[PDB]
Parts: structure tokens; C-alpha cells; sequence
């Protein structure tokens, strides 16, 4: 009939031809990522590229319709998910360059290890060891060592692949009409077609500079506190004045700051909110764990998964018999066929992740009546805020102490509740202005406005301004730690971090309105208040068939990212920062350095 | 076991008891294809069972149990015996 309806019947065609082949791919993936064997890795992406020619072979054939003759945005939606053209949008020397560039990042960031200058027998790669040696070890020499070491034997090779890798990038990303491979983030973020509901691509940079503003003093204040508080931890070796060293700051860059909190602690003789020696004591397994997040999501309205994942997903570790990765990834393999993979130990951070990652399939099972390319995110950004809303609801001292851990006869004083305020707020105050700088560090890159002799000295010197983190060893520009770093070697953006964690505090304050609380937000237990659950639910399903600006106004009410909720979890904390930090420098300085000191 | 297949193009609705077996190239008006001309594709698909799927996505089978009425005489229809007592029959 009309070509809005052989569209939609093409799409359709589509759709029920494209889903026994993800269901494959992602079984591929599945068998793959829980027992490591050569059938396994061989069998993992050859579902992978028939899937992959699949989808391109689909896009060539789907480019014929009408783009600007289809009334329907919901179906004109999946003609723009059909109609992008990709990465294989080049000459097929360089599109296959490109992969392979991104393929040998992504084999020599992760099979790199470091070795001892004297001893090469003692030789350590990143997980485990040197994410176990850069967190709680007192070490200078060793934190600096491994530091140093995870930049100077891969970050080396790191950088003239990336050399080649923004050039190719950027390349691809003008050809699918972009500005840079950042705009191609941004692009995903633009939504047309809604009169209202719309997005323009320079708003991320411009609403992401916006919010950073005014978290300029709140991580000013934060950093000035947690830089006394390393003081105390690290003699001689921090300028009170200056900023921080990369190796003192619990992770490899400077990303997460929450391990600071164990030197950083407010109030050193109270009761942590902490219940991960209260979940072993006890006596939980991973069920019990996942059971009892299970629990809670029945308690916020949410129903139970699919008898596949009691069934089928790999809840505990096998070890050494069947080695399988150990990242929490909420797997969607199709079909319905939800499951999470975890090598579950008896932690409140497992016992948040078994909430967080359950939060992901909630979030899935919530869009299960979408069709195919709408079964993701309304943008990438609510898919992880999603996830961490149960997390954040699920760490405060009502929850833990009716869970059955943290015994209820418990106070709610202002000593305790700063306390879980800073242990959680190293996290997000620290996670914001590295979030801010990398991505604003790419879009410089992949525009151009970084030359590409200088980026690890305008590296450096944006953590230095904006983080206020200063290298302790320098660097030339045989480095490159941004490729050395893990989002951007694997063609990755960040920028959804940073939006998960502006309307993360955005839903958190919409739910706990839904919940009835009435003091900060921090109390706000959100179980047994089915409300807050409704009220997640309003957003949780409709997808990309409607703008994130639409998903973002049904809850919080707006169409843009706002520096307020955030600013209002932390704002009793901020007077408890503005009484710390009288005794020590309110900033940071970019002039200091431990190794021109 | 994607062996039962599901017909899911055809002009209209089913009629009452309608038993589509014929499989025809499918064009949305008619216009006799072959495939994989442009919209020209099959009015059959695979269900796609595996057990290790959702509750909805497993294999369940559908007896139809169909009335028709009293257009023959009885073929089915539907009380222990008591003694020492003053009893109804209805036997054979």
C-alpha cells in the first residue's frame, strides 16, 4: 500500500529474522564470557558476523524506503536505526584498519602487565593485582611503581594506535555527516522529529559545562578535605595547597574516589553503614544475596525475572575448572532469556551490584514489549542511572537495618549520616570532574582541538585544573594513559556516567517525592512504597520510541540536566565541608608536581 | 526446535475453522514475487524455542476442543450404582 506501511512490514521482516540471530549472538557471547575456551572464542563472534553482516546487509536494504515521507516517528525511529549507516562506512581498507586498531587496543590495554626493574619473574597485570595495589596499599614507592609502570609498558604502544584511531574515527563519524566521533556520542543523544521533545548535539557539551560549574566548589571543598585527610595518610608527600597525585587516589587515574573514604573518614569511631562483615557474619551465600535483592524489588512493585535466570545464570564462581570473567554484566541475550554473570562474594558492594545489575533487567523487562533497536535506553544515559537508583535507595541506614543487618535499634544522628554521605560522596564527587575532563579531553581529540603532540601535556594539565590531580612521574607524549585508559581504547563514550549521575539524584529525589519522605534524601528508604516504583515505571518502558527529554519531564520534570538534587544530597554535607575546611586551603593548584618539587 | 512454524501473512482475517496451508510469495497487494525481491518475503516464520528462554517462549500444545452442535445425534456426552435401596434406573 503506502510506503509507511511496507516499511513498517519490511522493519517487521526485520525484527523477527533479526531476533533468532541476536538470541544467537548474544548465546555466543554468553558461553563465551562464562567458560573460556577456544570453541568458545572461535564460536562467540562467528554469531557475531553473521549478525553483523546481517545488520548491514538490512541496512542497505532498508535505505530505499523514505526517510522524510514516513508520518509515524515511532516506525520513521526505526528508519533512523536502519539508515545509520555505521562504521563500515569507508573504503574497505580503512574501515577494516579501524577495527583492527580497535582490536589491537583492546588486546595489548588488558593483556599488559608490569614487571619489577630488577626481578623479571615478578610481573603483574591490572585485574587483580594492580587495582589491588593502587587502592589500599600505604606504599609511596609501590602505588607510584605500579602507577607508573601500567602507563609505561602498554600506554607506549597505546599511543600510536590511538594516533591512528582518531584520524580513521573522526574519519568515519564526518562520513556518517558528524562532526567528530564525540559528536557521533552526541549524535545518539539527538533525537528529531518530536517538536519539543528534541535535542541538539553542542547541548551535551553545553548542559555538561553547565552542571559542572557548580560542581566546581562542591569538589573544591571535597578535595580540599579528602587532600588533609591524605595528609594524614601520606606524610611529606602531598602539598596542602596543590592538588593530588594520580597513584594516592584508590584507581589507576583518578575516576572513583571512594576508596579515599577508609583514610578519608569523617568520624572514625562510629558504626559504618558498611554491612559487608555484617552480610559474612551473617552467614549469606550469593543466593541469599540475590534473593534478598530480590526482595527488595518486590518491595518497590517490581515483579520477579524470567525462570531462565534462576535456571541458567552463572550466580557463583566456578573457579579454576570453569574460568569465566568476573565484570557484573546484566546479560539480554533475547528471547527473553534475562541473566546476570557475577562472581558473587558476600559484600553490601555485591549486595548493591546484585541491586544494580537486577536493576538493568528491570529496566529490560520494563522494555520487552518494545521492538527490536527500541529494546535499549530512550538515550545511554538511563540505562546505568536506572541501575544505580536501586543501589542508592539500597545503601541507606533504614534499608541495611531491616534487611536483617545493621541492628535496628540504630541512630540516625548526623555523625553516622555524614558519614555515609562522604563514604558515598567520595564516589560521586570524585567521579564528576574526571567524567567532565575526559569527556570534554575526547571531544578535543576527536574534534581536534587537542593537536596530537600535545595530549598527554593538555592531559595532564586538564587533571591538573579541572580534577586537580597532577602526574607524581611526567609525561611525554610516548604515552597516552587515555588510551591506556579502559572506555576509550574500546570505542566507547563516558558522557552517560556524567548524566547518570546528575538524574540519578534527579530520580532519586522524584521517587522519594513519590515515597513521601520528608527530611534529605539520604534516609529515603524507597521499599514498601510502591509510589516510587510506579513512578519508575512511568519512564521505565517507553524507550527510544519518545525522547529522553520526555522520559526525563514524566519523573523529574524537565528536559535538560540540572546540578540541583545533586547539590541537595550533599548540601548538609556541604556545611559539614564548609566547618571541615577551615583549617586547610579551600582548592587546588596546577603548578605543583612530585616529581618538579 | 524451530519445526512448527507460524503463518503470519495473508490478506485478511481467517474465515471460521480456516486451514491455511497454501504458502504463497507475499507482496502487501497481491503481485506475484519470488524471494528476496523488495517487499517480497515469506508468510511463514520459526517460533524460536529454546527451554532456556521465558515462560512464554517455550513450547506448549494447543488442543482446540471445537463444538459443533446436534447436527448428527449423540457422540459425547457424560453416578455409582446403590443397593439395598429403592434406586432410579437409566441403564443401557
Amino acid at each position: 500500500s503506502t510506503i509507511e506501511e511496507q516499511a513498517k512490514t519490511f522493519l517487521d521482516k526485520f525484527n523477527h529474522e533479526a531476533e533468532d540471530l541476536f538470541y544467537q549472538s548474544s548465546l555466543a557471547s554468553w558461553n563465551y564470557n562464562t567458560n573460556i575456551t577456544e570453541e568458545n572464542v572461535q564460536n562467540m563472534n562467528n554469531a557475531g558476523d553473521k549478525w553483523s553482516a546481517f545488520l548491514k546487509e538490512q541496512s542497505t536494504l532498508a535505505q530505499m524506503y523514505p526517510l522524510q515521507e514516513i508520518q509515524n516517528l515511532t516506525v520513521k525511529l526505526q528508519l533512523q536505526a536502519l539508515q545509520q549507516n555505521g562504521s563500515s562506512v569507508l573504503s574497505e581498507d580503512k574501515s577494516k584498519r579501524l577495527n583492527t586498531i580497535l582490536n589491537t587496543m583492546s588486546t595489548i590495554y588488558s593483556t599488559g602487565k608490569v614487571c619489577n626493574p630488577d626481578n623479571p619473574q615478578e610481573c603483574l597485570l591490572l585485574e587483580p593485582g594492580l587495582n589491588e595495589i593502587m587502592a589500599n596499599s600505604l606504599d609511596y614507592n609501590e602505588r607510584l611503581w605500579a602507577w607508573e609502570s601500567w602507563r609505561s609498558e602498554v600506554g607506549k604502544q597505546l599511543r600510536p594506535l590511538y594516533e591512528e584511531y582518531v584520524v580513521l574515527k573522526n574519519e568515519m563519524a564526518r562520513a556518517n555527516h558528524y562532526e567528530d566521533y564525540g559528536d557521533y556520542w552526541r549524535g545518539d543523544y539527538e533525537v528529531n522529529g518530536v517538536d519539543g521533545y528534541d535535542y541538539s548535539r553542542g547541548q551535551l557539551i553545553e548542559d555538561v559545562e553547565h552542571t559542572f560549574e557548580e560542581i566546581k566548589p562542591l569538589y573544591e571543598h571535597l578535595h580540599a578535605y579528602v587532600r588533609a585527610k591524605l595528609m594524614n595518610a601520606y606524610p611529606s608527600y602531598i602539598s596542602p595547597i596543590g592538588c593530588l597525585p594520580a597513584h594516592l587516589l584508590g584507581d589507576m587515574w583518578g575516576r572513583f574516589w571512594t576508596n579515599l573514604y577508609s583514610l578519608t573518614v569523617p568520624f572514625g569511631q562510629k558504626p559504618n553503614i558498611d554491612v559487608t562483615d555484617a552480610m559474612v557474619d551473617q552467614a549469606w551465600d550469593a543466593q541469599r544475596i540475590f534473593k534478598e535483592a530480590e526482595k527488595f524489588f518486590v518491595s518497590v512493585g517490581l515483579p520477579n525475572m524470567t525462570q531462565g535466570f534462576w535456571e541458567n545464570s552463572m550466580l557463583t564462581d566456578p573457579g579454576n575448572v570453569q574460568k569465566a570473567v568476573c565484570h557484573p554484566t546484566a546479560w539480554d541475550l533475547g528471547k527473553g532469556d534475562f541473566r546476570i554473570l557475577m562472581c558473587t562474594k558476600v559484600t553490601m558492594d555485591d549486595f548493591l551490584t546484585a541491586h544494580h545489575e537486577m536493576g538493568h533487567i528491570q529496566y529490560d523487562m520494563a522494555y520487552a514489549a518494545q521492538p527490536f533497536l527500541l529494546r535499549n535506553g530512550a538515550n545511554e544515559g538511563f540505562h546505568e542511572a536506572v541501575g544505580e537508583i536501586m543501589s542508592l535507595s539500597a545503601a541507606t541506614p533504614k534499608h541495611l537495618k531491616s534487611i536483617g543487618l545493621l541492628s535496628p535499634d540504630f541512630q540516625e544522628d548526623n555523625e553516622t549520616e555524614i558519614n555515609f554521605l562522604l563514604k558515598q560522596a567520595l564516589t560521586i564527587v570524585g567521579t564528576l570532574p574526571f567524567t567532565y575532563m575526559l569527556e570534554k579531553w575526547r571531544w578535543m581529540v576527536f574534534k581536534g582541538e587537542i593537536p596530537k603532540d600535545q595530549w598527554m601535556k593538555k592531559w595532564w594539565e586538564m587533571k591538573r585544573e579541572i580534577v586537580g590531580v597532577v602526574e607524581p612521574v611526567p609525561h611525554d607524549e610516548t604515552y597516552c594513559d587515555p588510551a591506556s585508559l579502559f572506555h576509550v581504547s574500546n570505542d566507547y563514550s563516558f558522557i552517560r556516567y556524567y548524566t547518570r549521575t546528575l538524574y540519578q539524584f534527579q530520580f532519586q529525589e522524584a521517587l522519594c517525592q513519590a515515597a513521601k519522605h520528608e527530611g534529605p534524601l539520604h534516609k529515603c528508604d524507597i521499599s514498601n512504597s510502591t509510589e516510587a516504583g510506579q513512578k519508575l515505571f512511568n519512564m521505565l518502558r517507553l524507550g527510544k520510541s519518545e525522547p529522553w527529554t520526555l522520559a526525563l519531564e514524566n519523573v523529574v520534570g524537565a528536559k535538560n540536566m540540572n546540578v540541583r538534587p545533586l547539590l541537595n544530597y550533599f548540601e548538609p554535607l556541604f556545611t559539614w565541608l564548609k566547618d571541615q575546611n577551615k583549617n586547610s586551603f579551600v582548592g587546588w593548584s596546577t603548578d605543583w608536581s612530585p616529581y618538579a618539587d | 526446535n524451530y519445526n512448527y512454524k507460524y503463518r503470519y501473512l495473508r490478506h485478511g482475517k481467517l474465515r471460521p475453522f480456516e486451514r491455511d496451508i497454501s504458502n504463497v510469495p507475499f507482496s502487501p497487494d497481491g503481485k506475484p514475487c519470488t524471494p528476496p525481491a523488495l517487499n517480497c518475503y515469506w508468510p511463514l516464520n520459526d517460533y524460536g524455542f529454546y527451554t532456556t528462554t521465558g515462560i512464554g517462549y517455550q513450547p506448549y500444545r494447543v488442543v482446540v476442543l471445537s463444538f459443533e452442535l446436534l447436527n448428527a445425534p449423540a457422540t459425547v456426552c457424560g453416578t455409582d450404582l446403590i443397593k439395598n435401596q429403592c434406586v432410579n434406573f437409566n441403564f443401557n
